[PDB]
């Protein structure tokens, strides 16, 4: 449509922002302990996937 | 169930309060003079 380029780029930007936020949160919680209800803190990562509408944007299903 | 109390309490620092003198009994040394006196126990001259 010559306009899905904006959608693809926006999805890429959102995914990169999510990944950066996760990394920053892990760095902040590097030396934390005993979070809520006492369970130890565990690090998290994100998984990128493509939206097969072929060629499509990137999404993050879950952390 | 059992977690840490999760409370914050910041200190401020340390200050000197007093200097106490150990009013114990010192040894006696002989000066052989005839006008020198030494206290055995408690008491101060005036």
């Amino acid at each position: 449509a010559l306009l899905n380029i904006f959608d693809i780029a926006g999805s890429a930007l959102a995914a990169q922002s999510k990944r950066l936020n996760v990394a920053a949160s892990n760095l902040a919680n590097a030396d934390s302990v005993t979070g809520p209800d006492g369970q130890p803190y565990r690090a998290k990562q994100v998984v990128f996937q493509v939206d097969a509408a072929a060629t499509g944007g990137v999404k993050v299903a879950s952390v | 169930q059992t977690t840490l109390p999760s409370g914050l309490q910041i200190g401020t620092g340390v200050r000197p309060v007093a200097t106490e003198r150990l009013h114990s009994q010192g040894n006696l040394s002989q000066t052989n003079n005839s006008k020198d006196v030494a206290i055995k126990g408690q008491g101060f001259f005036q």
